[PDB]
């Protein structure tokens, strides 16, 4: 799994891959890991599918009740706090890394990270899942604050493509959603139009020379392609 | 299986015998404990196991049988009903929190008519039970390391029409073979008969 | 990693006054899959009157077949060109299996052939080599079905066949085994051994 | 512990095809996407394997040297059948010393106008058939190839290539450690050739894969 | 399995059953559990069939070489000693074996027990196997030195019968042998189910 | 076990094989693996048989109560939610995998439920020990807006891959078609494993078995 | 194994308007034999017989619970229970102990008095049923029994012919098993009568 | 540990960090992991210090003898083959990932990778050590063939700085050596002049808001800095 | 510790006793095995352990002592030299591939002058050994489960000046107390004396 969320000027972008696997076999190649918690607040889910589905549903139930009781739309910080409490009270019996992100008019676009263990950290961007390890350096080199909404969608699509080209446990579609004061905008990129993969990178077109033909010299040239 | 118990029924009696030994690891503390316990006027149970479970199990059965007696005008309960209650207590304990009672029993009784309306077949009965709650009516039966030797002897020599004298002789041969062949010392046996006249000690067996 | 794999399937034989009939199924199983439906490695001819039949791990029966083939070749070079009898091969096999006591072949074997009087005989072995001569035998994944049926129809303790009638009984026993054992199926190769020679025949079974 | 994924092969009327992808992995990491995993042996034979790449390299170097030397020193050119037998005795011997070759092999060739195809596993089990596979190819591809070989007469070269590509397509959809970059070897007319790498066409745009329908909370 | 042997005035009787069981499935009902080592000595098998059969065949080979090199028969004490040295040398390698060795030599009839750890004991009566614990019951009731050959055969037969009737791992056919001065004889073979009909009266 | 479902133009087609095993033995050659949930909803089950049976019966009864209370047709999403909540509470100890399909006022619905309680809504699925083989036919044969006949031929071909290639699956194909107006069960839709050699008949003459005693009773 | 500790086996077969159900007689403690007179069949009413195998303490406990529920059913409902409802009841009682099971494996045979239809069921120890139209088997020699029936059973047998086939299947399988034997008992049930027979077997 | 080697036009660059550790304590902050095997052939060492020192020394001994016996300088392929054989024969008793790289006039600049298990692969670049996982994506995005010697030194310095800023088991100096037809050129960069670190990146200057003061609003602003 | 062995020395003799039992788990095979083995004219060793190791160990000691005798003009070897050789064989085996000999011994002897040049102090000697190779000269000693009971009795009753008759009586009380208090049955003892005239069986002890 590869998940992330990034803040921009006046909102957030969430992004993910679409693969669910038992280790070496793909059970679903088109999962949806961006789960809605309220009109402008979403989470990204990693770890056990069963545990994350169950805690997202419970968090959403509590936010809907709260919103009816106050007659106002909820803030991102309230969703993060409710979710944190469920992750922390159940930490020994679950496998879950969560990112909560969204837009509200008090604080604008906000991103919170809730990793294994149940801590809660407020950031400018967050990464999660098996594929995150491939992206720390990509962001350290190429991320800046103050990107526009279109810059930020394009950047997150590229980041997800890099992680899934190297991580066997990620793959498939790239899903994104952008949350701001207007309406939410979702997008799905198919593998055939991915912005990066190893299979089409020209520096990996020519094969390594592992199988040189039997020769009278120690010079290494080409791979054998036909029987002698 | 450090203590052996033996029983067999013939036409008007049941004989029951058990070894006296109490041990602490490899030390004999005493060899005269009576393990053939009388439950009512015409019933005995012989039990094999550690003192704690054995004594707590037979006192529980004795108490419930005395209660049942006085809420029934003091009438002697049938042997099959006592057997059924014991089996149900052993099986109950197996699935309880405290765990199974580690005891193996032989229950013997002589049924006698309650009244003139009673159409019960009068006679001797013998039931084999194990610590799990298995229960089977048998003509003869044994527990302990000695059991296998004695069972084979009885398959060879037992008949239903043994007289009282032939039966006492046969029980003495059974006890002697346990002493001959089992490494764990079972040096003294206590034996009792159950008959139409009640329960009596047989003094000529040891 | 284990050095052992069970590849499945079943063998059976029945002896007569002057023949023996021997059958093995052709499926080779992997883990949760099938490698092929046409393996012929369960039966192995040792002389014109003697066969080896094996179940268990296929790589171990391949080794044992070759070790026996070479000891039998040495026997001919040291005995004037002559071949060993069915009884001589049966004792050799027992001795070879016990000499590997400490890392044993994972195999259930039979030796079948004609004796010196010309009658059929079957020797069945445990994996370290204890055996005895008998009139019928079976091993493998369906053997606990087939064996009580052979006891019933051939000895009849609760109640002389032709070559043709004996072969029909085995056809029916394998058909039943293929319906109820998941690792036995596809086909049976049958060999009929007589003093004259060896006739063969292929028989289809259910493919699921 | 560089390792290779699936391999698949099928016989057609006149030859045999063998296929795999150009990737070595280390655990889940996709480390080298441009590795030729098929190796020519002597004049008539090609092999490939699933599992530990270092053990595949040791074993094939050893067999190739034996085959080239026997020919150079006057003992003729080994056939695919003989090469296969030799491979299997080496794998069983190593199993028997508790130092196993942790690979599963597929071997293909053509000699005498007669095609060969066979597999060997890491305890020394061996078999030959009209279709053979290793890795996830054994669960995913054999069912499709066995159905194509049911038609009477056998496959043409073109039908064989088409069903091989359907198999590679499913491995890319459903095997985690895979890439979309494959080679095919063809043994026919007493020689082997290895093709250039190619990619297959894939479908990602079904209505049932859309964002609204796959959502957990509505 | 059940085997027994005893020494009386007229020699040695040996008797056995014929079943081979893992512990649930019955692989045979016709195993021969007395091994005719040569024509003056007998063995018995209990424990692992293969171990008893192989090493008793080795011992038969050593006895025949002794006879060729020395021009006389080996004694029972030496034969049993050759087998106990072998089992002792393999005492850490996991054999399973419980054999008796019987014969009649120049000191008279002799009966030994030999096991898989090098144990070797000489005595007048033994029973070995999972059914032994039933056979000793009947045998200790009937055994004396002054039995006739016919009485001794009956006592041995009835004892194996009672083991077969109660032990799941014993059954099949009951076989009796007699070891005498002229060598040994097979006295009888009887299905244990036919014997039931003769003893239930 | 092999179980399969697809969505077509107007419905859902579910499929299953019919073998049950204990160990390496075939206990039942014709076990039913397609269970009734509601008039418009069906379920196939893999896993521990008792667990699968118990869960589907309990939800089927709670859906029937809810139809009498509310007066309305059962929704496939409700069934799905009720299954998932029960499975999640037992943390995988109730080991049932299910394929659920049906049709309600919002159109066709197909999903899976894993034993730990996770779900997936998709247009073609497979589960069981034959699931990888069956999924190879689905990915090669599926397309959008199949007719009913194309969809039955595709589900039957996926179940036959399990039958011929997986040792724990076998015997024959059962189908179930679910449309807006009706649910049709087609047991033995395809039988590709008949008898090759006819069963020899083994007659025992009456009186063959020895009897010691006999009692009779009239009813 | 806990299921093989006590010994014993059971089989049932269907015919034309009849069934036959058969059990062995042995009771043991692993390889020791306690008794040779313990059949494992229980008559529930004129139309239904239950066979129980597994650990003997759980056979005795579970059959007593079933007889108690059946007595209360008859007083509440004023009718005898039928075979399909009885098997559903038994399956529900086993699943109630899902996470601490009764170590028993029931076989159930019944005949509908009116129609003449026969119903067979076998269950695992947590209650999953299987309802074939030919035969069901359980116990220590289950694998052998399962193969004997596949070979000897055929459709449409009458009472006497069906009896012969079931006896031969039970005796052949018991002769290859150390933990089941000492003959067998059989019940033959039609709409009109119920016969019972004792079958002679080996004594080892 | 972070090690790598990259080919350029007419040679190779090898690079490494300088840290050796027992897990959470640094025993040497200035190790040298670029080990000389012959005048223009070096290796990079990762894993057990004891095992890699011992196998490098043995490989070097054999190359010196070979060079005296033929009277010619050795090829990179010979060093890789000798080293591979020692790694493969001892695979169950060692922890070693090696990179062999160098220059010879027959094949030019060559790079070989010998990971755990004892395989041997001929490539254009190789990565090794705990820190490699952070660099797969950096190379996928920013590496090209045909760089000059100065481009390639600068690129490898940057790559090592990115990996060691995220990996706790790497740190300290960056050491490089460039091998071509001329003389070998070694270089050591101190931490104080590193081309990248998180501590001086302006997007990580401002602290996250984890400790907001007690307030009458749910708006999140700044961290509390003084007692009330 | 299933077999008990006892020994004690007084002014002109050593008495040695050992139990006869041979067992297979819980079954007594026989109870008359002689475990007090004679090594030469004036020496015996009593050993406790399984038959295999016991017999193979005493035959190895007997063989080496016979060899040493004939390369020495047939002269009786001293008891301390035989003890030293045994200890060295037990300790050797402990650090060998085959492992320790699991036997526990008591060695007793009576030393007699070789010639007229011999200035050896004549007398009885008794050595305790264990399976590890520990060796200590003692006035009395025991092995097995019964050991602790007998040692305490001898601490209370033994003296150096016991007569032969008082000593035989004292050995019978020691054996009776083993039968009284040890669960494992040790029903028959065999006893031997070592004196200036050689080794003899004491028949009045059992």
């Amino acid at each position: 799994t590869t998940i992330m969320a990034v803040a921009f000027k006046g909102g957030v972008v969430l992004a993910a891959d679409s693969r669910t696997s038992t280790g070496t076999y793909v059970v679903n190649r088109a999962s949806n890991k961006l789960t809605k918690l309220a009109e402008k607040i979403y989470c990204c889910r990693s770890g056990s599918a069963a545990d994350t589905q169950a805690l997202a549903e419970q968090t959403a139930n509590y936010l809907e009740s709260y919103e009816i009781d106050t007659s106002k739309p909820v803030n991102v910080t309230t969703a993060a706090n409710i979710f944190k409490k469920l992750c922390y009270m159940n930490k020994w019996n679950i496998s879950a890394g969560i990112i909560v992100a969204g837009y509200d008019p008090l604080n604008g676009g906000s991103v919170y990270s809730i990793p294994s263990g149940g801590s809660c950290v407020k950031l400018d961007y967050a990464l999660g899942g098996s594929g995150s390890i491939f992206l720390y350096s990509f962001f350290d080199a190429n991320y800046k604050t103050g990107m526009s909404k279109e810059e930020c969608v394009c950047f997150c699509q590229r980041a997800v493509a890099h992680a899934y080209s190297r991580d066997g446990s990620s793959g498939g579609l790239i899903r994104t959603i952008a949350l701001h004061q207007g309406e939410p905008e979702d997008m799905t990129i198919p593998w055939t139009k991915t912005p990066y993969c190893m299979e089409k990178d020209p520096k990996y077109r020519d094969l390594a020379v592992q199988n040189p033909p039997f020769s009278s010299s120690a010079k290494i040239t080409v791979n054998q392609s036909r029987s002698e | 299986m450090s203590e052996t118990t033996i029983a067999f029924r013939c036409n008007g009696f049941v004989l029951v015998a058990a070894a006296g030994l109490n041990a602490f690891y490899y030390i004999k503390i005493m060899d005269t404990e009576d393990k053939v316990t009388q439950l009512d006027s015409h019933k005995v149970v012989a039990c094999a196991g550690e003192n704690g479970p054995r004594v707590n199990f037979v006192e529980y059965i004795k108490c419930n049988m005395a209660l049942k007696r006085m809420r029934e005008h003091g009438r002697v309960i049938r042997t099959s009903a006592a057997a059924s209650f014991m089996r149900n207590a052993l099986a109950g304990a197996l699935r309880s929190r405290d765990g199974a009672y580690l005891v193996n029993c032989l229950l013997a009784g002589y049924d006698v008519a309650a009244s003139s309306d009673d159409d019960i077949a009068t006679g001797p009965h013998l039931y084999y039970m194990d610590y799990l709650g298995t229960m089977q009516e048998v003509p003869y039966g044994c527990h302990g390391y000695g059991a296998s030797f004695v069972i084979a002897m009885l398959d060879r020599l037992w008949r239903p029409d043994l007289t009282a004298q032939e039966a006492v002789d046969l029980m003495q041969k059974c006890c002697d073979e346990v002493k001959k062949r089992v490494v764990i010392s079972n040096d003294k046996f206590i034996c009792k008969a159950v008959t139409e006249n009640g329960v009596e000690i047989v003094n000529t067996v040891s | 990693w284990s050095p052992y794999a069970d590849n499945g399937g079943t063998i059976a034989a029945i002896a007569g006054k002057n023949y023996v009939i021997l059958g093995g199924d052709t499926r080779l199983n992997g883990d949760f899959c099938i490698h092929t439906r046409d393996d012929r490695t369960k039966l192995f001819q040792l002389t014109e009157h003697t066969f080896l039949a094996s179940t268990g791990m296929q790589a171990d029966r391949l080794q044992l077949q070759q070790m026996l083939k070479y000891r039998i070749q040495w026997y001919q070079y040291n005995n004037g060109g002559k071949l060993p009898s069915t009884k001589a091969i049966a004792k050799l096999t027992s001795t070879m299996l016990y000499q590997r006591r400490f890392f044993p072949y994972y195999t259930f074997n039979m030796v079948v052939g004609l004796d010196e009087k010309g009658a059929g005989v079957c020797y069945s072995y445990d994996p370290v080599g204890s055996t005895e001569p008998f009139r019928y035998g079976t091993s493998g994944s369906a053997s606990s079905f087939v064996e009580p049926l052979m006891d019933c129809l051939l000895t009849r303790q609760h109640m002389e066949l032709s070559m043709t009638e004996t072969l029909e009984m085995l056809k029916n026993a394998f058909t039943g085994a293929a319906e109820r054992d998941i690792f036995t199926g596809d086909a049976v190769c049958f060999h009929i051994i007589t003093a004259d020679g060896i006739r063969s025949e292929l028989f289809e079974l259910r493919n699921d | 512990m560089a390792s290779g994924g699936s391999v698949i092969g099928v016989k057609y009327n006149g030859g045999v095809l063998l296929a795999c992808d150009t990737l070595l992995s280390y655990g889940s990491l996709a480390k080298w996407p441009n590795i030729p995993r098929m190796k020519l042996v002597g004049a008539y034979t090609v092999m490939c394997a699933t599992g530990d790449y270092a053990d595949f390299q040791e074993m094939t170097t050893m067999i190739e040297n034996h085959v080239n030397r026997q020919q150079m020193y006057g003992g003729g050119a080994l056939t695919p059948n003989e090469v296969f037998c030799y491979l299997q005795r080496h794998v069983y011997h190593k199993r028997s010393q508790f130092e196993p070759c942790l690979c599963r092999f597929v071997v293909a060739g053509c000699h005498g106008g007669e095609p060969f195809l066979g597999g060997v596993d890491d305890v020394g089990t061996r078999w030959t058939d009209d279709c053979v596979a290793a890795g996830y190819g054994a669960y995913v591809a054999l069912p499709l190839l066995r159905q194509a070989l049911e038609k009477p007469g056998g496959l043409t070269r073109e039908e064989a290539i088409r069903v091989i590509k359907d198999c590679l397509r499913v491995l890319f959809y459903r095997e985690c450690r895979a890439i979309n970059k494959f080679q095919i070897a063809d043994a026919t007319s007493d020689m082997v050739s290895i093709g250039e790498p190619f990619e297959v066409e894939t479908n990602w745009e079904y209505d049932g894969f859309c964002f609204e329908k796959t959502a957990i909370i509505r | 399995t059940t085997t027994l042997g005893f020494h009386f005035d007229g020699g040695i009787i040996l008797a056995v059953d014929s079943r081979a069981s893992s512990g649930q499935y019955i692989s045979s009902q016709t195993v021969m559990k007395v091994l005719e080592i040569n024509e003056y000595l007998l063995g018995t098998m209990a424990g692992g069939a293969a171990d008893c059969q192989y090493w008793e065949r080795v011992l038969g080979m050593e006895c025949r070489l002794w006879e060729l090199r020395n021009n006389c028969r080996i004694s029972v004490a030496a034969a049993s000693k050759i087998l106990a040295n072998i089992t002792y040398s393999y005492r850490n390698y996991g054999l399973s074996m419980g054999t008796m060795v019987a014969g009649w030599d120049q000191f008279g009839p002799s009966l030994y027990y030999v096991d898989d750890k090098g144990t070797r004991v000489k005595h007048e009566l033994f029973s070995v196997g999972s059914g032994s614990i039933y056979a000793y019951g009947v045998l200790d009731q009937g055994y004396r030195k002054n039995l006739t050959v016919e009485e001794a055969c009956e006592l041995a037969r009835r004892s194996i019968f009672h083991a077969t009737y109660r032990d799941g791992a014993s059954g099949g056919i009951v076989t009796v042998y007699h070891v005498h001065q002229g060598g040994w004889t097979q006295i009888s073979r009887d299905d244990q189910t036919k014997l039931y009909d003769r003893y239930v009266l | 076990t092999t179980i399969v479902g697809v969505v077509y133009k107007e419905g859902v087609v579910l499929g299953a094989d019919t073998r049950a095993t204990e160990g390496s033995i075939v206990a039942d050659k014709r076990c039913k693996k397609i269970h009734y949930m509601a008039p418009n909803i069906m379920c196939c089950g893999a896993g521990t048989a008792a667990d699968t049976e118990a869960v589907t019966n309990m939800v089927s009864a709670n859906l029937a109560l809810h139809r009498l209370d509310t007066g309305k047709q059962s929704r496939v999403h409700e069934a799905l939610t009720m299954l998932k909540r029960h499975l999640y509470r037992y943390q995988g100890h109730v080991s049932a995998a299910l394929v659920l399909g049906g049709v309600d006022v919002e159109g066709p619905f197909l999903a899976t439920v894993a034993p730990h309680g996770s779900t997936d809504r998709l247009p073609f699925v497979s589960m069981g020990s034959g699931s990888i083989a069956a999924m190879s036919a689905l990915e090669t044969g599926y397309k959008e807006n199949m007719t009913l006949e194309e969809a039955k031929e595709l589900v039957a071909s996926a179940i036959r891959k399990g039958i011929f290639n997986d040792p724990y699956s076998g015997t024959q194909v059962d189908l179930c078609v679910i449309t807006k107006t009706k649910t049709e069960l087609l047991i033995g839709y395809d039988k590709p494993n008949e008898r090759k050699y006819p069963k020899q008949e083994i007659r025992f003459p009456p009186g063959t078995t020895p009897v010691l005693r006999e009692e009779i009773r009239r009813l | 194994s806990i299921l093989t500790y006590s010994g014993g086996s059971c089989l049932a077969m269907a015919g034309d308007g009849c069934f036959v159900i058969v059990s062995d007689n042995r009771l043991g403690e692993q390889l020791k034999t306690i008794s040779m007179e313990v059949p494992k069949l229980h008559v529930i009413n004129e139309s239904i017989v239950l066979g129980l195998t597994g650990l003997r303490t759980d056979q005795q406990t579970f059959s007593e619970k079933v007889r108690f529920r059946n007595e209360l059913y008859k007083l509440r409902e004023e009718r005898e229970i039928g075979g399909k409802a009885f098997a559903a009841l038994v399956s529900s009682m086993l699943y109630e102990a899902r996470f601490g099971p009764w170590f028993v494996e029931p076989v159930i045979a019944s005949i509908d008095k009116r129609t003449g239809e026969v119903y067979l069921c076998a269950m695992d120890l947590i209650g999953a049923p299987c309802e074939p139209e030919d035969y069901v088997c359980a116990g220590t020699c289950a694998e052998s029994l399962h193969g004997m029936c596949e070979a000897l059973w055929r459709p449409g047998l009458g009472p006497e012919e069906l009896f012969e086939v079931a006896a031969q299947a039970m005796l052949s399988a018991c002769d290859r098993d150390s933990l089941s034997g000492y003959g067998a008992v059989a019940a033959i049930v039609t709409r009109d009568k119920m016969t019972t027979r004792l079958i002679n077997g080996r004594k080892d």
